[PDB]
Protein backbone atom coordinates (compact mmCIF):
# COMPACT_ATOMS: atom_id res chain seq x y z
CA UNK A 1 0.00 0.00 0.00
CA UNK A 2 1.36 3.28 1.21
CA UNK A 3 5.34 4.04 1.22
CA UNK A 4 6.32 6.02 4.15
CA UNK A 5 9.26 7.16 5.30
CA UNK A 6 10.98 8.76 2.08
CA UNK A 7 13.84 10.52 4.42
CA UNK A 8 14.91 13.02 1.62
CA UNK A 9 18.63 13.01 2.07
CA UNK A 10 20.19 15.71 0.01
CA UNK A 11 21.29 17.93 2.82
CA UNK A 12 23.36 14.92 4.10
CA UNK A 13 25.71 14.68 0.75
CA UNK A 14 26.59 17.86 0.70
CA UNK A 15 28.16 17.78 4.20
CA UNK A 16 31.21 16.32 2.42
CA UNK A 17 31.42 18.55 -0.31
CA UNK A 18 29.61 20.15 -2.95
CA UNK A 19 32.34 19.75 -5.63
CA UNK A 20 32.72 15.96 -5.05
CA UNK A 21 28.99 15.84 -6.02
CA UNK A 22 29.83 16.48 -9.57
CA UNK A 23 33.58 14.67 -9.70
CA UNK A 24 35.53 11.96 -7.50
CA UNK A 25 38.37 14.05 -6.98
CA UNK A 26 41.81 12.46 -7.97
CA UNK A 27 43.24 10.24 -5.08
CA UNK A 28 46.22 11.70 -3.68
CA UNK A 29 49.36 9.52 -2.18
CA UNK A 30 51.04 9.17 1.03
CA UNK A 31 54.31 10.73 1.99
CA UNK A 32 57.29 8.72 3.46
CA UNK A 33 59.65 10.58 5.59
CA UNK A 34 62.44 8.31 4.46
CA UNK A 35 61.85 9.92 0.94
CA UNK A 36 62.98 13.04 2.29
CA UNK A 37 60.33 15.72 1.93
CA UNK A 38 59.90 14.85 -1.99
CA UNK A 39 56.56 14.05 -3.24
CA UNK A 40 55.40 10.75 -5.00
CA UNK A 41 53.51 11.24 -8.44
CA UNK A 42 50.30 9.18 -9.09
CA UNK A 43 51.23 8.70 -12.62
CA UNK A 44 54.75 9.21 -13.56
CA UNK A 45 57.79 6.69 -12.51
CA UNK A 46 61.29 8.14 -13.11
CA UNK A 47 63.15 5.63 -11.33
CA UNK A 48 63.35 2.51 -12.63
CA UNK A 49 62.18 -0.60 -10.25
CA UNK A 50 62.86 -4.16 -9.98
CA UNK A 51 60.52 -6.43 -11.71
CA UNK A 52 58.81 -8.40 -9.59
CA UNK A 53 56.28 -6.95 -6.67
CA UNK A 54 55.85 -3.95 -9.49
CA UNK A 55 53.23 -5.33 -11.53
CA UNK A 56 53.89 -4.57 -15.65
CA UNK A 57 52.85 -0.79 -16.01
CA UNK A 58 51.47 1.01 -18.57
CA UNK A 59 52.45 3.83 -20.76
CA UNK A 60 50.17 6.78 -22.54
CA UNK A 61 52.62 9.29 -24.07
CA UNK A 62 56.02 10.93 -23.69
CA UNK A 63 57.01 10.74 -20.26
CA UNK A 64 60.21 10.13 -20.72
CA UNK A 65 60.49 6.87 -17.31
CA UNK A 66 62.38 4.00 -15.89
CA UNK A 67 61.45 0.44 -16.30
CA UNK A 68 61.59 -2.65 -14.34
CA UNK A 69 64.64 -4.52 -14.80
CA UNK A 70 64.71 -7.88 -15.38
CA UNK A 71 68.06 -9.03 -16.00
CA UNK A 72 71.55 -7.32 -15.64
CA UNK A 73 74.75 -8.90 -16.13
CA UNK A 74 77.97 -7.96 -16.51
CA UNK A 75 80.94 -10.06 -18.98
CA UNK A 76 84.08 -9.27 -20.71
CA UNK A 77 83.47 -7.73 -24.07
CA UNK A 78 85.02 -8.27 -27.72
CA UNK A 79 87.71 -6.34 -29.74
CA UNK A 80 85.97 -5.49 -32.51
CA UNK A 81 82.48 -4.88 -33.48
CA UNK A 82 81.98 -6.96 -36.57
CA UNK A 83 83.86 -6.57 -40.55
CA UNK A 84 87.65 -7.53 -41.08
CA UNK A 85 88.47 -3.94 -39.12
CA UNK A 86 89.74 -5.53 -35.85
CA UNK A 87 93.10 -3.65 -35.21
CA UNK A 88 94.51 -3.73 -31.49
CA UNK A 89 97.44 -1.77 -31.76
CA UNK B 1 76.79 39.11 18.58
CA UNK B 2 73.05 38.35 18.62
CA UNK B 3 69.86 41.72 18.13
CA UNK B 4 68.29 41.01 14.66
CA UNK B 5 71.73 40.88 11.64
CA UNK B 6 74.96 39.05 12.62
CA UNK B 7 77.98 38.29 10.23
CA UNK B 8 80.81 36.11 11.09
CA UNK B 9 84.27 34.75 9.65
CA UNK B 10 87.35 32.61 9.97
CA UNK B 11 90.83 33.21 8.73
CA UNK B 12 91.32 31.69 5.30
CA UNK B 13 94.12 29.45 5.06
CA UNK B 14 95.71 28.27 2.14
CA UNK B 15 98.67 29.52 0.03
CA UNK B 16 101.60 26.99 -0.61
CA UNK B 17 101.37 27.59 -4.83
CA UNK B 18 99.26 29.13 -7.24
CA UNK B 19 96.43 26.33 -7.18
CA UNK B 20 92.14 27.16 -7.03
CA UNK B 21 89.90 25.91 -4.67
CA UNK B 22 86.26 25.33 -4.43
CA UNK B 23 83.41 27.48 -2.65
CA UNK B 24 80.15 26.16 -1.25
CA UNK B 25 77.60 28.59 -0.77
CA UNK B 26 74.51 27.54 1.07
CA UNK B 27 71.21 29.37 2.34
CA UNK B 28 69.33 27.68 4.97
CA UNK B 29 65.70 28.61 6.34
CA UNK B 30 65.09 27.66 10.23
CA UNK B 31 61.85 29.54 11.24
CA UNK B 32 59.30 31.81 10.96
CA UNK B 33 59.09 35.15 12.63
CA UNK B 34 61.07 36.90 14.95
CA UNK B 35 63.99 34.37 16.38
CA UNK B 36 66.91 34.59 18.13
CA UNK B 37 70.04 34.17 17.41
CA UNK B 38 72.51 31.55 18.48
CA UNK B 39 72.70 30.67 22.35
CA UNK B 40 76.85 31.32 21.52
CA UNK B 41 79.09 32.97 19.10
CA UNK B 42 79.80 31.63 15.61
CA UNK B 43 80.95 27.99 16.96
CA UNK B 44 76.88 27.22 16.59
CA UNK B 45 77.24 25.88 13.30
CA UNK B 46 77.75 22.42 13.46
CA UNK B 47 79.03 21.29 10.15
CA UNK B 48 79.14 17.58 9.94
CA UNK B 49 78.11 17.44 13.83
CA UNK B 50 81.19 19.07 14.92
CA UNK C 1 98.32 -20.31 -29.55
CA UNK C 2 94.95 -21.41 -30.05
CA UNK C 3 92.80 -21.36 -26.83
CA UNK C 4 89.38 -22.60 -25.47
CA UNK C 5 86.53 -22.15 -27.70
CA UNK C 6 82.83 -21.34 -25.98
CA UNK C 7 80.28 -22.04 -27.94
CA UNK C 8 76.86 -19.67 -26.79
CA UNK C 9 73.19 -19.49 -27.29
CA UNK C 10 71.18 -16.75 -26.92
CA UNK C 11 67.72 -16.74 -25.44
CA UNK C 12 64.93 -18.13 -27.06
CA UNK C 13 62.38 -17.10 -24.85
CA UNK C 14 60.70 -14.17 -26.79
CA UNK C 15 58.73 -12.14 -24.65
CA UNK C 16 55.17 -12.39 -26.62
CA UNK C 17 53.36 -8.75 -25.84
CA UNK C 18 55.32 -6.56 -23.49
CA UNK C 19 57.65 -3.84 -24.68
CA UNK C 20 61.24 -3.96 -23.78
CA UNK C 21 64.90 -2.37 -24.64
CA UNK C 22 68.28 -4.14 -24.26
CA UNK C 23 71.17 -2.05 -23.76
CA UNK C 24 74.49 -2.78 -23.67
CA UNK C 25 77.25 -0.57 -22.73
CA UNK C 26 80.86 -1.32 -22.23
CA UNK C 27 80.75 0.90 -18.76
CA UNK C 28 84.49 1.61 -18.20
CA UNK C 29 83.97 5.95 -18.01
CA UNK C 30 81.54 5.20 -15.75
CA UNK C 31 82.01 4.86 -11.84
CA UNK C 32 81.95 2.07 -9.51
CA UNK C 33 77.99 3.05 -8.72
CA UNK C 34 75.23 1.39 -11.08
CA UNK C 35 73.88 3.33 -14.41
CA UNK C 36 69.96 4.77 -14.32
CA UNK C 37 68.54 3.88 -17.96
CA UNK C 38 65.49 6.18 -18.45
CA UNK C 39 63.73 6.09 -22.18
CA UNK C 40 62.15 9.43 -23.62
CA UNK C 41 58.92 6.76 -25.36
CA UNK C 42 55.87 7.64 -26.58
CA UNK C 43 52.02 6.25 -25.06
CA UNK C 44 50.71 2.72 -26.57
CA UNK C 45 48.43 1.94 -29.37
CA UNK C 46 45.01 2.43 -28.84
CA UNK C 47 41.60 2.03 -30.67
CA UNK C 48 40.62 5.08 -31.85
CA UNK C 49 37.22 5.97 -34.47
CA UNK D 1 94.57 21.98 -13.90
CA UNK D 2 91.37 24.24 -14.09
CA UNK D 3 88.89 25.87 -12.40
CA UNK D 4 85.18 25.12 -11.01
CA UNK D 5 82.27 26.54 -13.36
CA UNK D 6 78.79 27.64 -12.01
CA UNK D 7 77.57 24.34 -10.19
CA UNK D 8 74.49 22.83 -8.62
CA UNK D 9 74.77 20.71 -5.87
CA UNK D 10 77.92 18.99 -6.48
CA UNK D 11 80.32 18.10 -9.49
CA UNK D 12 82.54 16.01 -10.49
CA UNK D 13 85.53 15.79 -13.02
CA UNK D 14 85.52 13.12 -16.13
CA UNK D 15 88.50 13.11 -18.22
CA UNK D 16 89.73 11.08 -20.93
CA UNK D 17 93.10 11.21 -23.27
CA UNK D 18 93.38 10.38 -26.50
CA UNK D 19 96.30 9.52 -28.99
CA UNK D 20 96.58 10.80 -32.63
CA UNK D 21 97.57 7.40 -34.78
CA UNK D 22 99.91 6.99 -37.25
CA UNK D 23 96.82 6.79 -39.84
CA UNK D 24 94.92 9.79 -38.55
CA UNK D 25 92.53 7.77 -36.02
CA UNK D 26 92.47 8.17 -32.60
CA UNK D 27 92.89 5.72 -29.64
CA UNK D 28 91.77 6.27 -26.30
CA UNK D 29 94.60 6.11 -23.38
CA UNK D 30 92.42 5.66 -19.78
CA UNK D 31 89.74 7.80 -18.55
CA UNK D 32 89.21 8.90 -14.59
CA UNK D 33 86.93 10.07 -12.49
CA UNK D 34 87.76 12.28 -10.13
CA UNK D 35 86.83 15.06 -7.16
CA UNK D 36 90.27 17.62 -7.17
CA UNK D 37 90.59 19.78 -9.53
CA UNK D 38 94.29 18.80 -10.50
CA UNK D 39 94.99 15.76 -11.95
CA UNK D 40 98.24 14.05 -13.08
CA UNK D 41 99.78 11.92 -15.69
CA UNK D 42 102.59 9.54 -15.65
CA UNK D 43 104.79 7.62 -18.38
CA UNK D 44 103.01 8.93 -21.27
CA UNK D 45 105.04 7.75 -25.04
CA UNK D 46 104.52 8.30 -28.41
CA UNK D 47 103.89 12.13 -29.50
CA UNK D 48 100.91 14.50 -30.02
CA UNK D 49 97.82 13.83 -27.88
CA UNK E 1 29.57 -3.38 -14.67
CA UNK E 2 30.27 -3.19 -11.11
CA UNK E 3 34.10 -3.35 -10.03
CA UNK E 4 34.29 -4.69 -6.87
CA UNK E 5 37.75 -6.69 -5.78
CA UNK E 6 39.02 -6.30 -8.77
CA UNK E 7 42.34 -4.65 -9.72
CA UNK E 8 43.04 -2.99 -12.91
CA UNK E 9 46.83 -3.96 -13.99
CA UNK E 10 46.34 -7.20 -14.13
CA UNK E 11 49.49 -8.85 -14.46
CA UNK E 12 52.72 -10.63 -12.26
CA UNK E 13 55.39 -10.16 -14.16
CA UNK E 14 57.19 -13.06 -13.65
CA UNK E 15 57.67 -16.25 -11.91
CA UNK E 16 58.40 -19.42 -12.43
CA UNK E 17 55.14 -20.61 -13.55
CA UNK E 18 53.24 -18.85 -16.77
CA UNK E 19 50.42 -16.31 -16.23
CA UNK E 20 47.63 -17.27 -19.39
CA UNK E 21 44.99 -19.94 -20.38
CA UNK E 22 45.80 -23.22 -22.39
CA UNK E 23 44.87 -22.62 -26.47
CA UNK E 24 44.32 -19.78 -26.01
CA UNK E 25 45.02 -16.24 -28.49
CA UNK E 26 48.41 -15.48 -26.38
CA UNK E 27 49.74 -19.15 -25.94
CA UNK E 28 49.21 -19.92 -29.34
CA UNK E 29 49.27 -23.88 -29.33
CA UNK E 30 47.34 -25.83 -31.59
CA UNK E 31 48.74 -29.34 -31.70
CA UNK E 32 48.03 -33.03 -30.32
CA UNK E 33 47.62 -33.97 -27.01
CA UNK E 34 51.55 -34.16 -25.14
CA UNK E 35 50.94 -33.64 -21.79
CA UNK E 36 48.05 -33.46 -18.79
CA UNK E 37 47.68 -31.56 -15.12
CA UNK E 38 51.07 -32.92 -14.47
CA UNK E 39 54.49 -33.41 -16.11
CA UNK E 40 52.71 -37.01 -17.60
CA UNK E 41 52.93 -38.16 -21.36
CA UNK E 42 49.51 -38.85 -22.72
CA UNK E 43 47.87 -38.89 -25.80
CA UNK E 44 44.06 -38.35 -25.37
CA UNK E 45 42.18 -34.73 -25.95
CA UNK E 46 39.66 -35.32 -23.05
CA UNK E 47 42.83 -34.94 -20.64
CA UNK E 48 44.76 -32.21 -21.99
CA UNK E 49 45.96 -30.39 -19.46
CA UNK E 50 49.55 -27.86 -19.04
CA UNK E 51 50.91 -27.58 -15.98
CA UNK E 52 52.15 -23.58 -16.96
CA UNK E 53 55.96 -24.79 -15.65
CA UNK E 54 58.61 -24.73 -17.91
CA UNK E 55 58.31 -28.21 -18.24
CA UNK E 56 55.38 -28.01 -19.96
CA UNK E 57 56.67 -25.82 -22.52
CA UNK E 58 59.62 -28.19 -22.50
CA UNK E 59 57.22 -31.01 -23.50
CA UNK E 60 55.05 -28.97 -25.96
CA UNK E 61 58.08 -27.20 -28.32
CA UNK E 62 56.94 -23.79 -27.44
CA UNK E 63 58.61 -21.53 -24.91
CA UNK E 64 59.01 -18.95 -27.08
CA UNK E 65 55.48 -17.86 -25.66
CA UNK E 66 56.25 -18.16 -21.96
CA UNK E 67 55.16 -15.56 -19.61
CA UNK E 68 57.73 -16.03 -17.09
CA UNK E 69 60.91 -13.86 -17.13
CA UNK E 70 63.57 -16.12 -15.78
CA UNK E 71 65.40 -13.47 -13.30
CA UNK E 72 65.25 -15.50 -9.96
CA UNK E 73 68.39 -14.35 -8.62
CA UNK E 74 67.22 -10.35 -8.77
CA UNK E 75 65.74 -10.60 -5.53
CA UNK E 76 68.74 -12.76 -3.88
CA UNK E 77 71.89 -11.02 -5.89
CA UNK F 1 98.02 40.43 -18.61
CA UNK F 2 93.99 41.61 -18.37
CA UNK F 3 91.51 38.74 -18.42
CA UNK F 4 88.10 39.15 -18.64
CA UNK F 5 85.95 40.99 -15.73
CA UNK F 6 82.82 40.03 -14.65
CA UNK F 7 80.41 42.23 -13.04
CA UNK F 8 77.93 40.61 -11.03
CA UNK F 9 74.64 41.59 -8.97
CA UNK F 10 73.23 40.03 -5.60
CA UNK F 11 69.70 38.96 -4.96
CA UNK F 12 67.80 41.67 -3.93
CA UNK F 13 64.64 39.66 -3.29
CA UNK F 14 64.52 40.02 1.16
CA UNK F 15 62.74 37.52 3.12
CA UNK F 16 60.51 39.55 5.41
CA UNK F 17 59.48 37.16 7.97
CA UNK F 18 61.63 34.11 7.39
CA UNK F 19 65.00 33.53 9.54
CA UNK F 20 67.50 32.17 7.94
CA UNK F 21 71.39 31.76 7.80
CA UNK F 22 73.85 31.50 4.89
CA UNK F 23 77.28 29.79 4.89
CA UNK F 24 79.92 29.60 2.96
CA UNK F 25 82.94 27.53 3.31
CA UNK F 26 85.98 26.48 1.39
CA UNK F 27 84.60 22.85 1.63
CA UNK F 28 88.42 21.26 0.15
CA UNK F 29 88.91 19.62 3.98
CA UNK F 30 85.64 17.94 3.64
CA UNK F 31 84.80 14.53 2.08
CA UNK F 32 82.90 14.00 -1.56
CA UNK F 33 80.38 13.50 0.37
CA UNK F 34 77.66 16.65 1.36
CA UNK F 35 77.66 18.32 4.54
CA UNK F 36 75.08 18.45 6.93
CA UNK F 37 74.30 22.05 8.51
CA UNK F 38 73.14 21.95 11.97
CA UNK F 39 72.35 25.10 13.94
CA UNK F 40 71.72 25.64 17.68
CA UNK F 41 69.30 28.51 18.15
CA UNK F 42 67.27 29.95 20.61
CA UNK F 43 63.10 30.02 20.59
CA UNK F 44 60.63 32.51 19.00
CA UNK F 45 59.86 36.06 20.04
CA UNK F 46 56.16 35.62 21.70
CA UNK F 47 54.21 38.07 23.53
CA UNK F 48 55.21 37.86 27.00
CA UNK F 49 53.20 39.53 29.57
S1 LIG G 1 53.13 -22.61 -20.25
FE1 LIG G 1 53.90 -22.57 -22.29
S2 LIG G 1 52.29 -23.89 -22.95
FE2 LIG G 1 51.52 -23.93 -20.90
S3 LIG G 1 50.27 -22.19 -21.32
FE3 LIG G 1 51.89 -20.87 -20.68
S4 LIG G 1 52.67 -20.81 -22.72
FE4 LIG G 1 51.05 -22.13 -23.36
Amino acid sequence: GMTGILFSLGASMVLGGVAQMLAPKARTPRIQTTDNGKQNTYFSSLDNMVAQGNVLPVLYGEMRVGSRVVSQEISTADEGDGGQVVVIG
Amino acid sequence: MGKGSSKGHTPREAKDNLKSTQLLSVIDAISEGPIEGPVDGLKSVLLNST
Amino acid sequence: LWSSYTEIIDVKQCYPNTALVGVQVDSEQFGSQQVSRNYHLRGRILQVP
Amino acid sequence: RWDTPKVVKGVSFLLRLTVTADDGSERLVSTARTTETTYRFTQLALGNY
Amino acid sequence: TETDGAVFPGRIMLANTCTWTYRGDECGYSGPAVADEYDQPTSDITKDKCSKCLSGCKFRNNVGNFGGFLSINKLSQ
